């Protein structure tokens, strides 16, 4: 039955201050690395990542590591 | 002290079975193209990919 | 862009994903995919050091001309949203898939926005999906039978909608 993969682009450690700091429109760096490491994710669990790859249709990620 | 913040631009929601018949190479199709700010589980605000990174949109706290 | 630098693997479409969402790496294997940087590599060269051209004026890269990989990234950018300000060209990349959008902004690398503007009966038929009488209109022209080689990989993107010029 359903279980709910997360394609998830970024993750970052933040508190308030850059919390707020950010509900601002401040831009938030990241390489250009960023999406041939796409992580995917089903509970807030880290199952694998890899490439964001397209297909016109649709987006995918090839997988690079799983598990 | 600090909030772990994924920032996540789809999912699938798949089922059961396919785990973990998925393996390296494989490509999983992203069925759904969201652009959002998670922090647990819990939804916070809009994001969009810009520039050389990201800027958050509303970022709803409570 | 970010979303335009993809690799990409032109699969026909409908695909048979397995339950909708995992396409199996032997399933792909079937394909050659790569991104418009490796396209260009090909077509163009990736030189690390201060070259002088074919025509010449000194190069370097990927089809630089002054006067590696985040100046090309530069480079198409700024192709691409020059193709988006032309107002020939738009429609007809708003209307490509990417493989097809990645052989236009080739041309673009190669001849520049206003040249590639000038292709208006092939341009035509790549909007209307006219693939065949395309290519058999790319072949007349000038930029073919200078530089057949690379006309014909482009030219098989536009036909085709594969990489498939490219595996060599």
């Amino acid at each position: 039955v359903d279980v709910k993969l997360e394609f998830v682009l970024y993750r970052k450690n933040v508190t308030l201050a850059e919390l707020e700091a950010m509900g601002q429109q401040q831009l938030l760096s990241l390489p250009t690395n960023a999406e041939l490491n796409v992580e995917i994710m089903a509970n807030g669990v880290l199952l694998g990542n890899g490439e964001l790859v397209q297909m016109n249709d649709t987006l995918g990620v090839e997988i690079h590591e799983w598990l | 002290l600090r909030w772990p913040l994924r920032f996540v631009i789809g999912s699938s929601d798949t089922q059961r079975s396919l785990l973990g018949r998925i393996g390296i190479g494989d490509v999983l199709l992203i069925r759904t193209s969201r652009a959002e700010v998670y922090c647990y589980a819990k939804k916070l605000g809009h994001f969009n990919r810009v520039e050389g990174g990201i800027i958050v949109e509303t970022l709803d706290i409570q | 862009g970010p979303v335009d630098m993809l690799k990409n693997i032109p699969i026909p479409s409908p695909l048979s994903p397995v339950e909708g969402i995992l396409i199996k790496r032997k399933t792909l294997e079937r394909y050659f995919s790569i991104n418009i940087f490796e396209m260009l590599r090909i077509d163009e060269g990736l030189r690390l050091k201060i070259y002088k051209n074919t025509e010449g004026y000194y190069t370097i890269g990927i089809g630089h001309l002054l006067t590696a990989e985040k100046l090309f990234n530069q480079d198409v950018d700024a192709a691409v949203r020059g193709i988006l300000r032309n107002a020939k060209l738009k429609p007809v990349y708003d209307s490509l898939d990417a493989v097809r959008r990645a052989a236009l902004i080739n041309m673009v690398f190669q001849m520049g926005e206003t040249g590639v503007a000038g292709f208006t009966n092939s341009l035509r038929m790549l909007q209307q999906k006219r693939w065949d009488e395309a290519a058999v209109n790319l072949a007349k022209s000038r930029w073919y039978n200078q530089t057949p080689n690379r006309a014909k990989r482009v030219i098989t993107t536009f036909r085709t909608g594969t990489w498939d010029a490219y595996a060599a």
